[PDB]
């Protein structure tokens, strides 16, 4: 006890209320000089870096494929019978494609009109505030085959024909490059736009290629890719309410109740890929309609 | 042709320069028998 | 005790009974001569050395496992274990799996490795250093082969071997008294009692234990000297056996034990506490199973100094090297400690303030003082050596005298050739040897009686001689000692031949003369004779020594001779330095006190300007009764006053005087003065050579035995034994003491700031919800980088500039670990060190792509290994793989932005008082601990595979100076603080930050 208090020169769990005072007084100026000094350095790093452009990016190159809707474990299961199994990924769609909704489009001072079939790189010049802000290519909802969310709002899940919508990475100043013809002898059988990145899915093993079925792929110009006409990327700064191009991939006729593991695999000599990274270029899905 | 790329294998020889440099004159300095 | 007499006594059986011819044959050994070096090393290899055998030494292979395997290393192998288990659970479950659990264990094991080896290196450095001084200045023996006697050591001692004891030395094995002169033995560690009990060759009791001609092993030669045939040796001796096993030592509880003992529970409780709370933590924050159990492991590990017990065994062992090079042994590592402490030297003048290289300088006869002993020209003296009471006076200077040349000396000078005896009969040798004649041929002519050696109780020497001579009585006394004795004992003075009764003047002129040659710090010797008459004492008298037969009084005194005794060379500057270290300097001499007081002021014991109550009485002419005793603050106390004296004049005493010297004090009331300084609350170190010191030797905090001169009784009775007899080395070894506290407080100071660092990453990551910035393989890394080897380095750092400078400390106040230290380690230096690899952190994800304020919050998705739409500040998507590359690229930067403030924290450490700049980089270990963890840190950054391995990845160059400031920042602060204290002692920057 007399160590928790003791009266005689008013000490409290050891020391007197001038040496607590003291202390803390030392404390605090020396805690905010060391803060302060923390925060200029900060501002001092932040006076290198610069606004709309990041001064690393080799650790985003190449970019990765991502899928929508995203899924833990990467595994769509669901009941089609039961509407609601397969809520989740419905949520998970609709609230990503809200973005690219026909009326989010609507001012030109943003949004800009860009060709019905994929074209060359719409460079829209440097990075800096000397051009403003910058247009925005549209993507027409209803380049989408089946899944729009237009004419069925569940996407096929209810009939037992899902949906996945494929994206590509956002990365600052890339130029997709297709890979030329005269070098296609390794890529399975797609349409050639020079101007699309194409993106293939297939299954991962003697079992899944054979029970996936039928792959439907859906896109700009019907064409199995990403439209060139929609890079390179500005940064958040300069294209606020950039869309990025989509591509839907619909899985039908497949085999009821068997869990089957499909990668889609983006090619390009921009595209590489890891055997670490399970999405730096492709990804994988595994989907099992038990009904 | 590649901006999305740095030679991490240059930085990397350079460390490992380094290292190599330290780690002998820590042994010289510590097996001195000269200076002390 | 059931280990003692009834069961010691049976266990006996001797050869006391045996004639010195049925020895011989027994033992087949000359005793006249003893037996033959070659007999002995042939015995010795047979019988073996006269020792006794050790308890068993433990494998030179059990450490290692004792090591790798003990506290914290069986932590370390359960986290391995663990993830090797889960390795197997992973390549038993889904194919194509990952080994990152494969990876971690061997980390962890590596780990384990590295720390027992460096571990091991340490402890088995101390018992490289340990065995060194086990047999630095082993005990010898005094044996006879082939005539000469030698000194060899004692477990060269075989059977048959004929030893020769004298008082103070210890019975090398148990022996058989075969001659003798006056020897009394210590059987105190055998029977009990501590009478010395007299040994003599004759047969006198059946039993072993009881008869006087049988001198034990482990007992003591107190007084006397004898001759002896070893009958055992080693073990077989009937102390022996006994005595190795029932002597078990304690676990003396020393104060570095009860401050790291105490400090290392309180730091691994608090470690063991933020274990398990971010354990519980991480597991609420969806950690995996079995990295929050590794990320526990490696919190306690870290924040644990798993190297101060091999810090303190390094600090303790080099000081203790360090004193063994200083000639300062310490026998127990306790002194080691309790030197720094010192406060109070009780010091001898002789033997240890000066040389004891005495050498005749004055004389005082005819009431006139006379110089001698020329320049080696043949001319003697300065007065004429023809003189009647010059000749009375070497007369008797070298018949009472009692010490003689050694073999083969008589064909060399006089002032470089050997003597045995005493060093003032040493010097009333060499004197008249070289001024007068032949002192043997003296000596020869006037035949020896009777004689009274130096005892300690008739204070005096003496010698009944016949006198050849015509005007000659038939027999000749003369005595010396103590002139104010001699003068007592004296009616009549010899003045130029004739004598003359002993007048008032004379006595006046005899102790103006005292006061004279003892001002110049010289040593008096009282000189006198008597010429017994014939009617009293015929030719066939038989003088009685044991009853007085002869007068003692109404002596007939001759004249004081004196001798130089020059002090030791460092002696001056070494009470110089105990003045400025606060440790109060006590002369304790039998000398008179006016020699006592003139070596001490001259040695400067006294300083100048201080004076005792004679000195005021004499100056202003009062008597010395009337002066007021607190008016001096140096005193000269008597031994005859020291007697009469009770223990609060002896408090009063010591308290009111700053420099004291007791004059006249036999070595029995040392234990009173050592008694009467400790109860002043001082730490005292005491000097011994003779075997009365010893209760003053035990009972005092330090005995300091000398190691030349000191008996064998002092030095096993002493904490320190002093190699070269010298004052100085006495207050070296306290310079090396105060020294083991300020490295091993800079160590653990060093050790302590790591952790702030180490633990705030992960608050932060739960406080503010952003990517973690430091891992556990990181933090490991920190640990057995920065903290292994930089700790160590600092317990080879040098003294400091102010070590003897300041002011002693004392155990209920300075402490190893106090307030101080963790506030300037936890909350000063931790902070700033955790605030740089905050800093770099920052720097690199912005510079990457996630600005700091980005980072917020984004931890949730960060963590999440399937949301690959991570969005950085630049609008930029990233994956799970690619968003940890450089999460984890941020962490070996941490890591080597703690390794950059570590260096800063490793050079303030090396000095808490003094800058840097007097002090000086003359460390070389600790800038090899400099270059290797900054060599440790770019190899695992920058070696192929530790991406893979340890998640370690390549840093970008810019990113090494990130925490240049935050180490620069460091050292300006301690800098600064540290100039702060220098120049405002007592303030209160040094009230609160001075560890
Ligand atoms: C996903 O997108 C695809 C396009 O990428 C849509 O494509 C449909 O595919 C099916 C299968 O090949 C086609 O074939 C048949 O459709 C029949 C119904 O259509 C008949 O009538 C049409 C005219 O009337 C329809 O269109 C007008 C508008 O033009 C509407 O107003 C009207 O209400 C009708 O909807 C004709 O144009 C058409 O050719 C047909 O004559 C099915 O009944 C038919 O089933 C036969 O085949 C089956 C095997 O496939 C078999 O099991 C049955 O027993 C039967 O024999 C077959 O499916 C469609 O023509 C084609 N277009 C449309 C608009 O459906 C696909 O519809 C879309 N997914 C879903 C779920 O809608
Ligand atoms: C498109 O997808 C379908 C899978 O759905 C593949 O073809 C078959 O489709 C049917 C309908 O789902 C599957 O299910 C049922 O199989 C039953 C088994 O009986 C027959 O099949 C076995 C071999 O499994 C034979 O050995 C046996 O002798 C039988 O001939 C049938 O009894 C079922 O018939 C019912 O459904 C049909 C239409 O659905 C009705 O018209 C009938 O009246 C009846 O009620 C039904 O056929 C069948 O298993 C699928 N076969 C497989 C998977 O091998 C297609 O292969 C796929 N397209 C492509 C290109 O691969
Ligand atoms: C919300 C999470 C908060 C987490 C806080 C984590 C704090 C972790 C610190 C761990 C290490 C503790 C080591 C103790 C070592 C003691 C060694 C020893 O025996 O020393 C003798 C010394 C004593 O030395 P002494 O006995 O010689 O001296 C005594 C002096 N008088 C007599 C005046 C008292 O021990 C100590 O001084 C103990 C100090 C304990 C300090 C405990 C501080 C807790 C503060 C936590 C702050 C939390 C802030 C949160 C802010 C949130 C903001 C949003
Ligand atoms: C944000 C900017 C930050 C800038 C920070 C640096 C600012 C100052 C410029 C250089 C300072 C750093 C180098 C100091 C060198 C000092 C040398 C010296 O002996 O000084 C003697 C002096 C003492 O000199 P003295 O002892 O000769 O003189 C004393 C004289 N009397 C006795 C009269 C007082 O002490 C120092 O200056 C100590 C400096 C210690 C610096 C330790 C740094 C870490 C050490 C190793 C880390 C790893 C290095 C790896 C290198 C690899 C290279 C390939
Ligand atoms: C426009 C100006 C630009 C200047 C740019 C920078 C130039 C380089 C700056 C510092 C480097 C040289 C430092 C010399 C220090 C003193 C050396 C010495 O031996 O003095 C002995 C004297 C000691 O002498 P003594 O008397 O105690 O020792 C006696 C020796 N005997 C017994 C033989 C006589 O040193 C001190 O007392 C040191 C006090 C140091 C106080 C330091 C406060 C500041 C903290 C760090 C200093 C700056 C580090 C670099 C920062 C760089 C930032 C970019
Ligand atoms: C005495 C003290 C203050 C100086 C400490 C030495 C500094 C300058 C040393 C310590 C470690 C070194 C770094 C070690 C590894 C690399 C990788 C190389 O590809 C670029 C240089 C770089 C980044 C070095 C620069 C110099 C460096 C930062
Ligand atoms: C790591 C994070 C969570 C905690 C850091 C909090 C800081 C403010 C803590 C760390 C160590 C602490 C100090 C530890 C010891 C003492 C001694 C005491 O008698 C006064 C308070 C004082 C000086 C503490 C003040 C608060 C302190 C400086
Ligand atoms: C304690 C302070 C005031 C010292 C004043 C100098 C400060 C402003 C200097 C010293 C070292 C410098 C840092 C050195 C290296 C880097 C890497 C670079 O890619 C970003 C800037 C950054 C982080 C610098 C910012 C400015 C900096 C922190
Ligand atoms: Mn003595
Ligand atoms: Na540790
Ligand atoms: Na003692
Ligand atoms: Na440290
Ligand atoms: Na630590």
């Amino acid at each position: 006890k007399k160590f928790i208090w003791n009266s005689e020169k008013k000490e409290f769990l050891g020391r007197t209320g001038g040496s607590w005072f003291k202390i803390l007084l030392f404390y605090v100026i020396f805690y905010g000089c060391l803060a302060g000094i923390f925060i200029g350095t900060i501002q001092v790093m932040l006076l290198t870096i610069s606004e709309f452009k990041p001064t690393y990016q080799d650790r985003v190159a190449p970019p990765g494929l991502t899928q929508i809707p995203q899924s833990q474990k990467t595994e769509i299961s669901f009941r089609p019978n039961d509407p609601q199994s397969y809520e989740s990924y419905v949520v998970s769609i609709v609230r990503f494609l809200e973005k690219y909704k026909d009326l989010a489009q609507k001012d030109d001072m943003i949004f800009e009109d860009c060709g019905n079939v994929p074209s060359e790189l719409k460079e829209r010049g440097e990075y800096n505030n000397e051009r403003g802000e910058r247009k925005v290519c549209r993507f027409r909802l209803e380049w989408l085959g089946n899944c729009s969310g237009l004419n069925d709002e569940t996407y096929g899940y209810k009939d037992g024909k899902p949906c996945v919508i494929i994206k590509l990475n956002r990365v600052l100043g890339f130029k997709p490059k297709p890979p030329k013809n005269e070098s296609l002898e390794t890529y399975p059988v797609m349409k050639y736009n020079p101007y699309v990145l194409p993106v293939h899915c297939t299954g991962k093993r003697d079992e899944d290629k054979e029970k996936v079925g039928t792959m439907e792929y859906f896109g700009l110009g019907g064409y199995p890719g990403f439209p060139l006409q929609y890079y390179p990327y500005y940064g958040k700064l300069l294209q606020p309410k950039y869309l990025q191009p989509l591509m839907a991939v619909q899985f039908t006729n497949l085999t009821m109740d068997t869990e089957i593991r499909i990668e889609c695999k983006a090619y390009g000599e921009n595209i590489g890929y890891s055997e670490k990274d399970r999405f730096q270029g492709r990804f994988d899905v595994k989907i099992e309609v038990k009904s | 042709v590649d901006p999305f790329y740095y030679d991490y294998e240059t930085v990397r020889n350079g460390g490992l320069i380094f290292a190599a440099l330290a780690f002998i004159v820590g042994l010289i300095i510590i097996l001195s028998k000269r200076l002390r | 005790e059931r280990d003692m007499d009834e069961l010691k006594k049976e266990v006996s059986m001797d050869d006391h009974k045996l004639s010195l011819d049925e020895l011989h044959r027994k033992y087949g050994t000359d005793l006249s001569r003893g037996l033959t070096p070659a007999r002995a090393a042939e015995i010795l290899a047979r019988d073996g050395p006269n020792a006794l055998t050790p308890p068993p030494t433990t494998p030179e292979w059990v450490k290692f496992c004792r090591q790798l395997f003990g506290g914290f290393s069986m932590l370390l192998w359960i986290g391995a274990i663990l993830c090797f288990l889960a390795y197997g659970i992973q390549a038993a479950t889904e194919e194509e799996p990952q080994n990152d659990n494969l990876y971690l264990g061997v980390v962890l094991s590596a780990v384990v490795i590295i720390t027992g080896c460096f571990s091991y290196y340490q402890e088995a450095k101390s018992s490289k250093i340990m065995e060194s001084f086990k047999n630095m200045v082993p005990q010898q023996a005094l044996v006879i082969r082939n005539g000469e006697k030698m000194s060899i050591n004692a477990e060269e001692v075989v059977v048959g071997d004929l030893v020769e004891v004298k008082g103070g030395d210890r019975i090398p094995a148990d022996l058989r008294i075969i001659s003798a002169n006056g020897c009394k033995v210590d059987n105190s560690s055998l029977t009990g009692e501590s009478e010395p009990q007299t040994r003599s060759p004759d047969f006198t009791n059946e039993n072993p234990l009881e008869t006087r001609n049988i001198a034990f092993f482990s007992t003591n030669c107190v007084e006397g000297t004898a001759r002896g045939i070893v009958v055992y040796t080693g073990d077989r001796t009937v102390m022996g056996r006994i005595a190795t096993l029932a002597s078990g030592l304690e676990g003396g509880q020393t104060p570095i034990a009860a401050e790291i003992e105490h400090f290392i529970h309180i730091i691994t409780g608090v470690a063991v506490f933020l274990g398990v709370s971010f354990f519980i933590l991480s597991l609420i924050l969806e950690y995996t199973w079995l990295e929050a159990v590794i990320f526990l492991i490696g919190i306690i590990v870290a924040n644990v100094p798993e190297g101060l017990l091999a810090t303190v065994t390094v600090c303790l062992t080099l000081t203790a090297k360090r004193m063994a090079r200083k000639n300062c042994l310490v026998k127990n590592l306790e002194a080691v400690e309790t030197l720094g402490s010192t406060s109070t030297i009780c010091s001898d003048k002789t033997g240890t303030l000066t040389q004891n290289r005495m050498t005749v300088a004055h004389m005082w006869f005819d009431n006139q003082i006379h110089e001698a002993d020329t320049t080696e020209n043949q001319s003697g003296v300065s007065f004429d050596k023809t003189s009647a009471t010059w000749l009375a006076l070497s007369r008797i200077a070298g018949l009472c005298n009692r010490a003689v040349f050694q073999a083969n000396q008589e064909n060399l000078p006089i002032l470089k050739r050997a003597v045995a005896g005493d060093a003032s009969e040493s010097a009333l040798l060499k004197c008249i040897e070289l001024c007068c004649g032949s002192v043997k041929e003296m000596r020869e002519r006037y035949t020896k009686i009777v004689e009274i050696p130096f005892n300690s109780t008739n204070k005096y020497q003496l010698s009944i001689h016949k006198n050849p001579n015509t005007a000659e009585p038939r027999h000749l006394l003369v005595m010396k000692g103590a002139p104010e004795r001699i003068l007592d004992r004296c009616s009549s003075i010899l003045i130029h031949g004739k004598e003359q009764p002993l007048d008032e003047e004379l006595k006046d002129a005899f102790q103006n003369a005292y006061l004279e040659l003892g001002g110049l710090g010289e040593r008096v010797l009282g000189f006198c004779h008597l010429f017994l008459p014939d009617e009293q004492f015929p030719e066939g008298f038989q003088f009685d020594t044991d009853d007085v037969n002869f007068p003692l009084d109404n002596l007939c005194f001759v004249g004081l001779i004196s001798m130089i005794d020059p002090p030791r060379a460092a002696v001056p500057d070494a009470v110089g330095k105990c003045r400025s270290a606060g440790i109060k300097v006590i002369m304790v001499t039998g000398d008179h006190p006016i020699t006592a007081k003139a070596i001490a002021k001259g040695v400067g014991i006294i300083s100048e300007g201080n004076e005792t109550v004679e000195d005021i009485a004499a100056r202003l002419n009062i008597p010395v009764s009337q002066v007021n005793p607190r008016d001096a603050k140096a005193c000269v106390v008597h031994g005859s006053d020291l007697k009469d004296m009770t223990s609060e004049q002896l408090d009063d005493i010591l308290k009111y005087h700053t420099e004291i010297v007791f004059a006249r004090t036999s070595p029995q009331q040392k234990l009173i003065i050592v008694e009467g300084c400790q109860r002043q609350g001082a730490i005292v170190a005491v000097t011994g050579d003779g075997v009365n010191d010893s209760p003053a030797l035990k009972k005092a905090d330090i005995g300091v035995a000398m190691g030349i001169a000191g008996s064998d009784v002092s030095k096993q009775a002493a904490d320190m034994i002093l190699l070269d007899d010298n004052f100085a080395s006495i207050v070296t070894g306290v310079e090396e003491g105060r020294l083991i506290f300020d490295n091993l407080k800079k160590s653990i100071a060093y050790t302590l700031t790591s952790n702030i660092p180490e633990i705030t990453p992960f608050l932060i990551f739960i406080i503010a919800n952003i990517p973690l910035p430091l891992g556990t393989v990181t933090i490991l890394c920190i640990d057995l980088g920065t903290d292994m080897v930089p700790a160590i380095s600092l317990a080879y750092e040098q003294a400091e500039s102010d070590i003897m400078k300041r002011q002693p400390r004392n155990p209920k106040t300075d402490k190893l670990v106090n307030e101080r230290l963790i506030s300037m380690a936890y909350g000063q230096i931790g902070m700033i060190q955790a605030l740089g690899g905050f800093f770099t952190y920052f720097v690199i994800l912005a510079e990457n792509g996630f600005l700091p304020i980005h980072l917020l919050g984004l931890r949730v998705n960060w963590d999440d290994r399937w949301i690959n739409d991570v969005e950085d500040s630049y609008g930029q998507q990233w994956t799970y793989e690619q968003r940890k590359i450089v999460e984890f690229t941020c962490h070996t930067a941490f890591f080597v932005s703690i390794v950059v403030v570590q260096w800063a924290d490793l050079v303030i450490c090396k000095t808490r008082r003094n800058s840097v700049f007097q002090q000086g980089m003359k460390n070389k270990i600790l800038i090899f601990g400099l270059f290797e963890e900054t060599a440790l840190a770019a190899f695992l950054s920058y070696c192929p595979g530790m991406g893979v391995a340890l998640r370690m990845y390549p840093l970008k160059p810019t990113w090494w100076f990130c925490a240049f400031p935050y180490s620069l920042l460091i050292f300006v602060y301690d800098e600064v603080r540290k100039l702060i204290i220098r120049r405002r002692p007592g303030g209160w920057v040094e009230k609160e930050t001075y560890y």
